[PDB]
């Protein structure tokens, strides 16, 4: 009756390039949920499978530095990371 | 317009 | 074509944190239009596409009152749902309600929607002869036998024949010019060498709208139906979709593969080869 959060992060166009990383995380339920990787949120919406989803947005740019992002949510025991490529 | 809701 | 109007509706209650959280977003030919959430600084009906501003402050002054009467009503039910099921008063819950129509060409209605969902789960809905309802189960059939005797589905009858359809074209008449909008998507292929003696081929496709969005890898005029890595599409967060299907390839072999992208945006499919 919970349902495990699929998870994509991933920039809006692929050094110097001073881009928006965007954290989309679908099909979870209940809508609580926790994302960080300053952070923007859109705002929730669902799906007719009743599944709810939003998009985390912040501004960056990269380079050997590590990016991620972590999501808590009540159907995984522990938060979940997902490193960029 | 969204309709107004009755209750279940 | 077609077209639709449906409010996505949903109360989650927060016990012990304060009332529960209410929303209501509003969807032409599933691209948001409004939005109603309770937890903003001074609720309102807010328009969600710029064309949406063309209606005046009645408008917005008559929804934001009729989004704060179904707030209310959603706090009550979602005891009432607590008290059918028998549950424990400490967690929290949730209602969704999925709500409109979908009109052919001629403007008449086609389908109409009136979709409960208790926490997370079909609870009732209206069926296709906006007659008679479905209940998932005993605790729905309560709220089936007393919305049979309120006369609920002839009210629901009308809205959707008549309140819905009417709305949904007066939406329309503002909203084609940009919901007929078509970005074409952009496509490039990259190349990712990995152990041993195979590479990854990604095709990507960006910018493209709407996000209906086909995309196939071929050996020599074949559908390489797997396997073959496909990413679920995803906003880029500007108005356009994302996608991209990978193939692993043996070494020296690359040229051989095609990737196709297939768009309402493309005159002709796009074909694209390492």
């Amino acid at each position: 009756i919970q349902k495990t959060p699929q998870i994509q992060v991933y920039s809006r166009h692929p050094n110097g390039k001073p881009n928006i990383l965007n954290c989309y995380v679908t099909q979870f339920h209940p809508p609580h949920i926790e994302i960080q990787m300053k952070v923007e949120m859109s705002d929730m919406s669902f799906s007719k499978d009743w599944s709810f989803y939003i998009l985390a947005h912040t501004e960056f740019t990269p380079t050997t530095d590590t990016y991620a992002c972590r999501v808590k949510h009540a159907s995984m025991a522990e938060p979940k990371t997902v490193y960029w490529d | 317009s969204i309709i107004v809701f009755n209750l279940v | 074509g077609p077209h639709s109007l449906r409010y996505f509706v949903t109360a989650v209650s927060r016990p012990g944190l304060g009332e529960p959280r209410y929303m209501e977003v509003g969807y032409v030919d599933d691209t948001e239009f409004v939005r109603f959430d309770s937890d903003a600084e001074n609720p309102r009906y807010e328009p969600r596409a710029r064309w949406m501003e063309q209606e005046g402050p009645e408008y917005w002054e008559r929804e934001t009152q009729k989004a704060k009467g179904n707030e209310q009503s959603f706090r009550v039910d979602l005891r009432t749902l607590l008290g059918y099921y028998n549950q424990s008063k400490g967690g929290s819950h949730t209602i969704q309600v999925i709500s409109g129509c979908e009109v052919g060409s001629d403007g008449r209605l086609l389908r109409g929607y009136q979709q409960y969902a208790y926490d997370g789960c079909d609870y009732i809905a209206l069926n296709e002869d906006l007659k008679t309802w479905t209940a998932a189960d005993m605790a729905a059939l309560i709220t089936k036998h007393k919305w049979e005797q309120a006369g609920e589905a002839e009210r629901l009858r009308a809205y959707l024949e008549g309140t819905c359809v009417e709305w949904l074209r007066r939406y329309l008449k503002n909203g084609n010019a940009t919901l007929l909008r078509t970005d074409s998507p952009k496509a490039h292929v990259t190349h990712h060498s990995r152990p041993e003696d195979k590479v990854t081929l990604r095709c990507w496709a960006l910018g493209f709208y709407p996000a209906d969005i086909t995309l196939t890898w071929q050996l020599n005029g074949e559908e390489l139906i797997q396997d073959m890595e496909l990413v679920e599409t995803r906003p880029a967060g500007d108005g356009t979709f994302q996608k991209w299907a990978s193939v692993v390839v043996p070494l020296g072999k690359e040229q051989y593969y095609t990737c196709h992208v297939y768009h309402q945006g493309l005159p002709e499919p796009l074909t694209l080869r390492w």
